């Protein structure tokens, strides 16, 4: 549980698109070099009201969440602490961090998995299910859905040198972990782009929020 | 005359400067009508005073009272002199100093 | 010579633009070492004191302010015994590591 | 009949920033002192989980003189006078105006940290307003697991039942210190031993003991083992559970150990449950 | 025939702030002073384990001239005029008044503390603003086993039957005054080494050493393992009883040694068992 | 005379010294018409020397004081003397010098 911390920064700033995990990334790597090498680092998604053109509009609520080893925070505390970044030609501060404990719950949901090579739902089922094996973990597999009750891709847009490549992932639910488990997948997670502001894993009551809109 | 004493003598009146400025803190500690222990905080005084198992103990206790005084002028008419006095000197011979100080004060007020 | 030839040498090898509050960070981790050290050994505030007032009034001036090389920075390391290329080179990690062990502190970052 | 409960109880790993001391030059040092074996070992003030207990009180109703604002930080009193037989708090704690003046029925004593404190300073950059200056400053952090003993003096209770929520607290133990707490920091223990007797001896006060700092299992002293197997320490007497449960009956010979007989529970609930259920019995409740 | 208990006892280790001597400005000084190769040890008042045994009679039953009254914090007389006949805290413990005067049965040795005491002083908080004149204040312990040294003339005794009660409360002992609030020490015996014999010779004073500052080994002293082999102090009249016997145990060649023909058992309540069966005889009981 | 007592009087130079650098210090830090607090910074400076539990307590928390009193020019001239005498002397005895210290910077200003 405490073996691990969630970074939490007041981010404050521009609107930003809903798909800005390369965005962030690269920013965050541009201003913290050692952040482009560590392993066991991943970003939460940044809340805030979002608006007509799928952009977010950050508010009081809205941060820059980080996880990260205990062991490993003073490789990034010095590059961001007080420090700002932009995204493009966008303005980003972010201030004193606080440090956040991983809580393990009944169930757990992540935003937007991805794992090579697979697109149709019920493989991705099948895969996240091999690496909850792979994991020692035990649970059941769920898909968030839309309004349709069709199961909810999200794509992530990697903007690599001149060209981009498309990602497409699905929302992963699993209930029934045992806390020790459920604890285990946060850390974990599923899905390997944490970096890529995917991979981490949130309470359920998070799940219920994207599903409502 | 016998430089000794006018430190001893000095001495005296650093003490009953210290203990006019713990009489000025405890009066100012104390509010509404009630009446500032004064005799109370002698008693206490001469009772701690007496209380002391050599060096250390009522040395240290000298120091703190000294600095709880605050501002003393005699003793900032002659520092070496008095320091030497309280690092030298056998702690009984202070002790004693230190009582007819009490008793010496009370021409103040 | 011998730490403005590894400053030479060393702006290649980073391979990324140097972030100025780095450098100020790691000269306030320095001074962090140089005061526990200090608060271990009394007799290196003799040695450190200059450097010391001047590592404070470098972080407590603005920090985007460039620091004067050989009037602070390579005098600096060459007192925490830290070469200026292991300075602008390793992590928080290893330099924090390093400033313990080369200063026989105990602390672990 | 002179009831007594002791207890020592043990909290689950992590990192502990929690009731740091006078911060000599710019580290927050941790409560450190001396323990066994002559290492450096990282203590919470009984004080503190005390003020985490009563804050849990007067959460969940219960009448409680001082009131935690929890936006002011200023306590206020509900009642001049202190009044034992209607306020929990008064009852439980005691209290000392310089009237009555309670001894009070719980007491309590510092958590000694598990392993030994070595290092693990982090680094932490505190804000200046000097043109949004931030200069960096260190805080001590130990990864340990937390064991403390307390006594509860049952028959000294002005309300006999008032032990009841008290052990419900200790299970659900809020956030101790609060704000200084850096990493949360859980206080509701994952391995108890309960002692419930009625004679004034009392061992089991720091059962619980590992070192070996590379891992975190958190053994049983063999001291407390050889006691109990010697005759001491009654087996019906004693209420063991949590995780080292799992470790204790995996343990060889447990059967025919006298540790078999003792009040053995792999969930905590079920102690709760079994020795509440006991209590009521003493004491008529 | 006269007959005399003597006895080296031995407290559990644990964090204790029991003493306190004049509280300089803010701390409530430990009571410590130069012992054994000159190192400063905390010190534990024989006054008041002679009060803890005076509330262990008034606890479970008896009768006793002085009453605690545990609530106005006040001590009661029975009777203004003392008698040894009737009450056992006047038999025991003798009364001054300035009559009879008596002299007391139960003679005892301040407490020091096995363990040398370096520093270890508690911060103090009350809650947060509005800070007043008691808002700070620290508070001294020492993490160590205390032991004391205790002899009882047991034909001193107006009825001979009232030494069982008194040994019953050695064993059960309850709190011992101190800031039992914040440090809760159980000053229940962990090892014994007891002498009934009918001489007024009384060695076996303060014998448990400690192997190591800074920690909790406990060893018995060289000067008593050798003064017992020799041939002084009658391994037949000798009574241990506690953890020590398994280092004891432990140690080579200990079944050529004197000291397994003494009477020793590793748990506490056979060997006060024995001891009482023994005590009988010799009373006519 | 007496060099060891040569040595105290230096060492109480040096802590008054000390101690009026930390009173500029503190001076500069307040600002418009609310009194500085000084008298309030004497108690404060006394409950913190009288707080300490032998060796590394209170000689970690003499150095940070000589430190943050800024630059002492007796300390500059008395290095190892200083030092040396820190080093030695049991602490109770540099905390009574430490306290007379306290009671004795006045005539400074």
């Amino acid at each position: 549980s405490e073996e691990y911390v969630d970074l939490t920064f007041k981010l404050r700033g521009a609107p930003i698109p809903l798909d800005n995990g390369y965005l962030t990334y690269a920013a965050l790597s541009r201003i913290c070099p050692p952040l482009h090498e560590l392993k066991s680092i991943g970003i939460h998604p940044i809340a805030g009201i979002p608006t007509r053109n799928n952009l977010l509009e950050l508010t009081a609520q809205s941060r820059l969440k980080i996880r990260i080893y205990h062991q490993q925070i003073p490789l990034i505390y010095p590059y961001l602490a007080g420090q700002a970044f932009h995204i493009g030609q966008n303005f980003y501060q972010l201030d004193i961090p606080d440090y956040k404990p991983l809580i393990s719950s009944e169930s757990v949901y992540s935003r937007l998995v991805i794992i090579k090579g697979f697109q149709d739902s019920t493989n991705f089922i099948e895969a996240v299910q091999r690496q909850m094996d792979n994991l020692g973990i035990q649970g059941k597999i769920e898909l968030l859905t839309r309004q349709d009750g069709t199961p909810q891709r999200r794509q992530l847009t990697i903007n690599k040198e001149g060209k981009q490549f498309k990602v497409r992932g699905f929302g992963v639910k699993i209930s029934e972990l045992n806390p020790e488990d459920s604890l285990t997948l946060q850390e974990q997670g599923i899905g390997g782009k944490r970096k890529m502001m995917c991979g981490i894993f949130v309470p359920a009551t998070r799940s219920k929020e994207e599903e409502e809109t | 005359n016998s430089e000794e004493d006018k430190q001893y003598l000095i001495f005296i009146k650093v003490f009953q400067q210290a203990m006019k400025g713990n009489f000025a803190k405890i009066y100012a500690k104390t509010e509404e009508g009630k009446d500032p222990p004064i005799k109370k905080k002698v008693e206490r005084l001469r009772a701690e005073l007496n209380y002391c198992y050599d060096e250390l103990s009522f040395k240290e206790y000298l120091s703190d009272f000294l600095v709880r005084g605050g501002l003393n002028k005699y003793f900032n008419e002659h520092q070496e002199e008095i320091a030497l006095l309280i690092k030298k000197s056998p702690w009984q011979e202070i002790r004693i100093w230190s009582l007819l100080a009490i008793a010496s004060y009370k021409p103040k007020d | 010579i011998q730490g403005i030839s590894e400053l030479i040498a060393l702006t290649p090898q980073l391979g990324y633009k140097p972030i100025p509050i780095e450098l100020t960070r790691k000269l306030q981790l320095i001074l962090l070492v140089f005061e526990q050290a200090i608060g271990k050994d009394v007799k290196l505030l003799g040695d450190l004191g200059g450097i010391m007032e001047s590592l404070r009034i470098a972080s407590t001036t603005n920090q985007s302010q460039p620091y004067h090389l050989v009037k602070l920075i390579i005098p600096v390391c060459e007192k925490a015994k830290i070469s200026v290329f292991q300075l602008f080179g390793s992590d928080f990690k290893e330099l924090g590591k390093i400033l313990f062990g080369n200063f026989s502190l105990e602390l672990k970052l | 009949p002179n009831y007594y409960l002791y207890g020592t109880v043990l909290t689950r790993y992590g990192l502990a920033s929690l009731n740091h001391d006078i911060r000599r030059g710019n580290k927050t040092i941790l409560q450190k002192g001396y323990w066994n074996n002559g290492k450096i070992h990282s203590f919470v003030g009984s004080s503190a989980i005390r003020w985490a207990l009563r804050f849990y009180l007067q959460k969940q109703g219960y009448l409680v003189n001082r009131v935690w604002d929890e936006e002011e930080h200023i306590n206020r009193l509900t009642s001049e006078d202190f009044d034992p037989e209607k306020f929990y708090d008064d009852d439980i704690f005691g209290f000392a105006l310089l009237p009555n003046q309670r001894m009070g029925a719980l007491g309590m004593n510092m958590a000694v940290s598990l392993t030994p404190y070595d290092g693990a300073v982090k680094l932490g950059a505190k804000s200046g307003r000097e043109k949004d200056s931030t200069s960096l400053h260190f805080t001590e952090y130990h990864a340990t697991r937390y064991q403390y003993y307390f006594g509860i003096d049952a028959t000294h209770l002005k309300d006999f039942s008032r032990i009841l929520p008290m052990i419900d607290g200790i299970m659900n133990l809020p956030k101790v210190g609060g704000s200084s707490n850096i990493f949360n920091y859980p206080f509701c223990p994952d391995s108890l031993v309960f002692q419930w007797t009625n004679h004034f001896a009392s061992y089991i006060s720091y059962c619980f003991e590992y070192c070996d700092p590379k891992s975190k299992e958190a053994k049983l002293s063999q001291e407390f083992i050889d006691e109990v197997e010697c005759g001491q320490i009654d087996p019906s007497k004693l209420w063991i559970g949590g995780t080292i449960v799992k470790d204790l009956q995996q343990l060889d010979n447990f059967e025919s150990s006298p540790l078999n007989k003792a009040h053995i529970y792999r969930n905590r609930n079920e102690m709760i449950e079994a020795l509440k259920t006991v209590i009521k019995r003493d004491l008529g409740l």
